């Protein structure tokens, strides 16, 4: 008996959207454990916030299109769930997008705010193709967790959307792989102490710091009944 | 109304209630057989593989 | 010239790849093959037959 | 697209009569996915004629297997263009090549 | 048709293999040097069965 | 509802026998059935603490290989059964026990040296049978604290060393349902111990190794 606590001895943020971090030290066998266990958990059950709702001005349904615009109403919609953003402590926003004239429409054009930030400014909504050409779209972002399909939602609303509000499926989930390497560290002049190396590759709405310790939170308190008997 | 209720009905009323299955064509008569069902989410019917 | 377009990436001139199972991280016995098919929904779907 | 195909699709595409195809060669003016206009270069315009030539892309429409067969612009506006290309993707086809 | 292939690749046995040669006080331990990883499955042993 | 995940409350406690039972967690959000069950397992079968037999002397022999007369089974025979002891030791690394017989009749585990600091926990456990009128034996057993199933990798004799109580854990994930849906998992988890601790306080005992595990991220 022997055991060692794992600490987050160092986290590379490499990039906005790829990240490393590493828990030193761990003993034998527990560095599959843990890195299987936070995978999984950060793979299925870490939240995020992701566009909901969408309204434009002028369209009535998904299948139509919208005039001077080189993306169909259903391909905005995809492009629109693309967009990913950060929101500063609320649980729904509503962002308009005003934007006209020739040339892209980028997520840049939409109304920024002071709680909403957005990880890729580059993001790509659609091309407008005429001189007059304008949308303007209220976009609804909401907090969750996992994939809600609009089929769900709705028939879990139990109240009538009005006519003009599409509905995306949400992907709430930040994350998108998160690959775990065991390696031995050079630890009290003794071998077999796994380090750990967890790298993640987000959308970048969270920073892994947060990520792992909601992670190892929420397996806690699931372990919390195994301990409870 | 398919009221949450209803479903703790059927759960229920299929206790141990077996369904035929009945793959076509039959040519002999293990090409019948009676299960005892158990509710699923989807929409095709769950068979066991032996 | 399947294995000279393999070996022009870093990719394994074997053609098989060793997977993790994703519940347990044990790794597979014995590499297996992985690659891109090009797969088609045929005109079948069950919500037209149930 | 299909990653490994044999060819044939470049002509599959193109002969279904489904996909916008360039009755001649000319620059793209105006584009708004229903609605592809064409300036027909004058080496092929005829001399009294408008020298200019629209397409009125198909959007969503049911098909024999109540399907829709709706057709997607792929060019850009003012990207030059040759008799034949093909300007609108149709249902199951991309870039001009077939993609079931 | 799955199932048997489950089976042979189970029973079946390798000239060496890790963890081959030991003694093992019953089918238990085995499983659970399996699981453990500390021997291969069609490692060659002797057992105390009943 | 983004931090709110759903907590089992355990069905039963199935103890079959009181070596083995089936403790039941239901219900438990989808992925969390396996996430939870692979690593109990993997804390269970290979980082379990515990007293086991792990070197042995036998009077007069040098090597398994030599089958001592006077016993009905072979040498190597009897380390596997030593083997199979179980013991719970109090308050010490290691100890060297000694277990003597004789007399035409089986040798069992009630007849070693109980210091009183050591407990066996079957003393019903066959050790051998002795197959003469003066036929007795004597030996010396070392038993070691440690962790996990040390195999024999390492006039002394080796015997891979059962330090980890648990002889088997296998648990299984299926189907449960709640008002409105049938995603979620029930967790069979099923164990059977060598019987010093019981199985009920050895996954308490798993689970509290994890817990410790990850204090240093929760908050």
């Amino acid at each position: 008996t022997e055991f060692l606590k794992p600490r987050l001895v160092d986290i590379e943020q490499v990039s906005s959207t790829h990240a490393k971090v590493t828990l030193e030290p761990l003993e034998r066998g527990f560095g599959h454990t843990l890195g299987n266990a936070l995978r999984r958990i950060l793979l299925s059950s870490m939240p995020g916030c992701a566009v909901t709702e969408v309204e434009i001005d002028g369209v009535l349904h998904e299948y139509s299109t919208k005039e001077g615009v080189q993306e169909d109403i259903l391909e905005i919609l995809l492009n629109l769930k693309g967009l990913a953003v950060r929101v500063q402590g609320k649980d729904e926003v509503i962002l308009t997008l005003n934007k006209s004239g020739i040339g892209p429409v980028t997520a840049a054009d939409i109304t920024h705010d002071g709680d909403v930030e957005i990880v890729k400014p580059q993001h790509v909504i659609c091309h407008l193709t005429d001189e007059n050409a304008s949308i303007s779209m209220r976009i609804k972002v909401q907090r969750g967790r996992g994939y809600v399909p609009a089929s769900t939602r709705i028939h879990s609303e139990e109240d009538e959307r009005p006519i003009g509000r599409l509905l995306v499926d949400a992907c709430y989930s930040p994350v998108e792989r998160i690959a775990y390497n065991v390696e031995a560290a050079r630890v009290e002049q003794r071998t077999d102490l796994d380090k750990l190396v967890i790298e993640m590759e987000t959308n970048g709405t969270i920073d892994p710091e947060e990520a792992i310790r909601r992670a190892a939170t929420i397996l806690a308190e699931q372990l919390e009944a195994f301990v409870d008997l | 109304r398919e009221e949450a209720v209803v479903w703790d009905i059927l759960d229920e009323v299929i206790r141990e209630h077996p369904v035929l299955l009945n793959r076509a064509p039959t040519l002999h008569r293990l090409g019948i057989q009676a299960f005892e069902p158990v509710l699923i989410e989807g929409k095709a019917i769950q068979l066991h593989p032996l | 010239e399947i294995k000279e377009l393999l070996k022009l990436g870093d990719l394994p001139t074997s053609g098989q790849i060793r997977l993790y199972d994703g519940r347990t991280g044990e790794q597979f016995e014995r590499p297996v093959t992985v690659g891109y098919m090009y797969m088609l929904k045929l005109n079948h779907l069950v919500d037209d037959k149930m | 697209k299909p990653l490994v195909g044999t060819g044939m699709e470049r002509a599959v595409a193109v002969d279904s009569g489904v996909t916008a195809v360039a009755k001649r060669g000319g620059v793209v003016q105006y584009v708004d996915a229903s609605r592809i206009v064409i300036k027909v270069n004058e080496d092929e315009m005829y001399p009294g004629e408008a020298g200019i030539d629209i397409y009125n892309l198909t959007k969503y429409t049911r098909s024999n297997q109540n399907t829709c067969i709706n057709q997607m612009p792929c060019v850009s506006l003012g990207e030059p263009v040759e008799r034949g290309d093909v300007l609108a993707d149709g249902p199951s086809t991309d870039l001009g090549e077939l993609a079931l | 048709q799955d199932v048997v292939l489950g089976l042979y690749y189970m029973t079946r046995d390798c000239v060496n293999a890790k963890g081959e040669g030991m003694v093992l006080t019953g089918p238990k331990e085995a499983e659970r040097l399996y699981r453990s990883g500390l021997a291969s499955l069609h490692a060659r042993v002797k057992v105390r069965i009943t």
